[PDB]
């Protein structure tokens, strides 16, 4: 017989066990979630380290099945993710070191101290807000002068072996490591090669470029109100006043910036609160939501074995908007859902993700994931903003017939995304980028923070408000770095967030500016959105993407139809100052 | 009658005769097979249908006349931690005949390795349980499934009706069906006594 | 006789009230006639003279 029957078989013996084993780790990490104490850490581990354990020796046995003769590509898909080495390729001395430095740096990073002040709340709560130059600056000093100090020193020694692992696994570096999810291969036309998710993503991101450049430099303008003693109408902004202690949003500038803060934004929390919505009525308007998209409705096992509503003192648990899957048909939230329009937005956001989670459940276990690590994400927001629209909640009947949308009402809602959204594309950007040089080795461990310093003029704009050098690094004292994350996520969600907006838009037949988009009894956008939550990872994103979007590559013209009124009034507010801004200035 | 309006069952197929049309009717035996799977297992049990069923555990004939029933087990059979005394088997080296039963535990293989009495790489035991528990979705909770089959032999019926009964009535000019007797006249109580047999 | 009538069908004693549910059935079939077809299932076409 074949190998393909050979490989058939042990993946068929592998995919009945691994639903079963993560199920029974799954459950009891679910219920520490929903119990947060001992014992149920115990059982969540043992079941969770039995797994593990359980999933490296079939990766150990998948090694003997000779990969090149299986033609069903499914089986041979399942082959490639789990034949994958990762870590045990390395020396066990050099793996328990490396897991030394991600242990320790990830726990400075969890425990640092300003002084004395933690990280959160009290320099966020303060960089968010201080609006004082000299509390600015000793609150980002002192980040990078009291907890950089100790991040750096092993952020140097974690690039070389996290670069060993990517040679040995047969990365070009471990950027291409993170790359190699992007990667399609073996397909005519749809291939896609680890190396080329540094071009488009270069290519877009000089493409949205000028629409933060203009406005960087309104922000600017407008925020030489706030700082007219520390700012140059010419120069890069500094990393330290920019509502940020990192400076990555911008998002806390919008109160100082709104151009006609005299128009407040839409909102109907207020008729929710009077209609005294239970947040239990707010996931049955967010099924309804689902519903009107087409979606179908909840099981009935998951209103119970949920946990929708805040618990309470009398169970400890740590809540956020989760979306939950255990297998076996197992789908729950975990929220602490209050009563709010971004309780009930949220609410979509995870919902989007119980849907992804659901419709690629047909496939078998490893490919019960999403086509790529942005899509499952953008997936989360789409069903988020297609319901955020005024029109929509118009339709909610909440919004009132009084104070309709207008252009003074919307600029001022684009505002504050472009300074959560287009503010960040550069800063990510910056640091993935950074990152492939550090692991390429373009710039040697001295140089990290010079170069870094010069990327941060060209890209984002920002610039050191007083120098810092081989002691400190503004890369390694934030998340991203110190928890090893895949950032460029957050550069694909958000393009594969309006891709898909403008093809469910040109599905609604949607008129003008995206904005006031809704897809809300459009029940062929949600058709022809679930035909790709039906695939995940078992067919090329560069396929999905054509099915939904039919770009067959990545484009970011359908953003700059989003923010389109909001570039407009950019570039007619702009010229209250100079245009853009300039490399050469920084504030000494 | 108290199967079909029974009310109970979240399937109720018929095949070889309409399932309205089954009191009305006589065979020479009927036999009624029994066993759990899962609900997501359900769908496979049809004559023409394929599946693990179908082809490992249970198999109809695609002339097949009797009913099908299934109804979910959940409540009575599925626990906490899972129920795992219930086993499917997963691989045979050939798919089953109609009717067939084995319950022969013999080490499967696929590709050129003979196991030689253990399991290992692509040496496998050909048998899985389910573990069903109250979490689990009703796709992965259990069935109760029941299949009927008729019986038609050159040998006498056995099993028939049951036949409706009605009320006498006397004088009148009536017709009547006297235990397959037929005729028509009129009825009166009669003196003469006939043996017990006659 | 000929009766075009497509009032729905009930197969069992449950009512069905033109609801089309359970036990309720459509009382017309369509015909396969694809080309590629066995000639038992392939078209005729029959007149009658009386
Ligand atoms: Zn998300």
């Amino acid at each position: 017989s074949t190998i393909e029957e050979q490989a058939k078989t042990f993946l068929d013996k592998f995919n009945h066990e691994a639903e079963d084993l993560f199920y029974q780790s799954s459950l009891a990490s679910w219920n520490y979630n929903t119990n947060i104490t001992e014992e149920n850490v115990q059982n969540m581990n043992n079941a969770g380290d039995k797994w593990s354990a359980f999933l490296k020796e079939q990766s150990t046995l998948a090694q003997m099945y000779p990969l090149q003769e299986i033609q069903n590509l499914t089986v041979k898909l399942q082959l490639q993710a789990l034949q994958q080495n990762g870590s045990s390729v390395l020396s066990e001395d050099k793996s328990k070191r490396l897991n030394t430095i991600l242990n320790t740096m990830s726990t400075i990073y969890s425990t640092g101290k300003v002084c004395c002040l933690l990280l959160e709340p009290g320099l966020n709560e303060i960089m968010a807000n201080s609006l004082d130059y000299n509390e600015r600056l000793w609150a980002w000093e002192s980040w990078r002068s009291e907890v950089g100090k100790q991040l750096r020193p092993l952020y140097e020694e974690y690039v070389v072996l996290k670069n060993e692992m990517a040679r040995a696994n047969h990365y070009e570096d471990y950027g291409d490591y993170w790359r190699g999810d992007y990667e399609v291969n073996g397909v005519d036309g749809y291939d896609y090669s680890r190396g080329q998710l540094i071009e488009d993503v270069e290519h877009t991101f000089e493409e949205i470029k000028p629409l933060y450049e203009h406005l960087h430099a309104y922000v600017r303008a407008k925020l030489m109100n706030a700082y007219p003693s520390y700012i140059s109408p010419i120069g890069c902004l500094p990393a330290h006043l920019l509502g940020d202690m990192w400076g990555r949003f911008w998002t806390n500038l919008y109160s100082l910036t709104v151009p006609f803060g005299q128009k407040p934004n839409i909102d109907v929390t207020d008729a929710m609160v009077d209609q005294a919505w239970d947040a239990q009525r707010i996931f049955k308007e967010a099924e309804k939501f689902f519903v009107s998209v087409g979606l179908p409705n909840m099981t009935q096992g998951f209103w119970e074995n949920s946990m929708l509503t805040d618990p309470g003192n009398v169970q400890k648990a740590v809540c956020h908007p989760t979306a939950w899957d255990l297998g076996k048909g197992d789908f729950r939230i975990l929220m602490c859902t209050k009563v709010t329009m971004d309780d009930f937005l949220t609410a979509h956001h995870e919902m989007g993700h119980i849907q992804y989670d659901m419709a690629y459940a047909a496939q078998p276990f490893l490919l019960r994931n999403g086509a790529n690590e942005g899509f499952h994400e953008a997936v989360g927001e789409i069903m988020s903003l297609s319901a955020a629209t005024p029109k929509h909640l118009k339709s909610i009947g909440l919004l009132s017939p009084d104070f309709q949308e207008d252009n003074e009402t919307e600029i001022n809602f684009l505002l504050k995304q472009a300074l959560t959204i287009v503010g960040t594309l550069p800063f990510t950007y910056m640091l993935e980028k950074w990152r492939w040089m550090v692991f390429k080795g373009e710039i040697p461990k001295d140089q990290w923070m010079k170069k870094w310093w010069e990327m941060k003029r060209e890209i984002v704009g920002v610039v050191e408000p007083v120098p810092h050098d081989e002691t400190y690094c503004d890369p390694a004292s934030l998340f991203h770095v110190s928890n090893d994350y895949s950032f460029i996520r957050y550069y694909t969600r958000t393009l594969y967030q309006f891709q898909f907006q403008e093809a469910l838009c040109q599905a609604a037949k949607h008129e003008g500016p995206l904005h006031k988009c809704d897809i809300s009894n459009s029940t062929e956008a949600g058709q022809k959105l679930f035909n790709m939550l039906r695939l995940g990872k078992s067919e090329p994103w560069t396929l999905a993407l054509e099915n939904v979007v039919g770009a067959k590559n990545m484009n970011v013209r359908p953003l700059l139809n989003y923010f389109e009124p909001l570039f407009t009034w950019l570039k007619d507010q702009n010229k209250n100052s100079f245009v853009g801004w300039s490399t050469d200035w920084s504030p000494y | 009658s108290v199967l079909y309006n029974s009310a109970s069952f979240s399937t109720f197929k018929c095949y070889g005769v309409s399932p309205t049309k089954l009191n009305d009717l006589c065979f020479t035996n009927v036999y009624a097979d029994s066993f759990v799977i899962r609900g997501d297992e359900v769908r496979q049990i049809a004559p023409g249908q394929t599946g693990k069923i179908a082809d490992y555990n249970y198999k109809l004939p695609d002339d097949f006349t009797g009913c099908v029933i299934a109804w979910n087990s959940n409540n009575l059979d599925s626990k906490v931690g899972g129920n795992y005394n219930y086993l499917y088997r997963l691989f045979r080296k050939s798919n089953l005949k109609p009717f067939e039963r084995d319950i022969s535990t013999e080490i499967y293989q696929a590709g050129s390795t003979p196991c030689n009495g253990v399991e290992g790489f692509n040496c496998y035991f050909p048998l899985q349980s389910y573990g069903f528990q109250p979490t689990n979705g009703v796709g992965y909770q259990p069935y109760r499934v029941v299949v009927l089959s008729f019986e038609l032999l050159h040998a006498p019926a056995t099993v028939c009706g049951p036949k409706k009964s009605t009320n006498l009535v006397k004088n009148k000019c009536v017709n009547f069906n006297f235990n397959g007797l037929t005729g028509t006249g009129v009825l009166t109580e009669s003196n003469k006594k006939f043996l017990p047999f006659q």
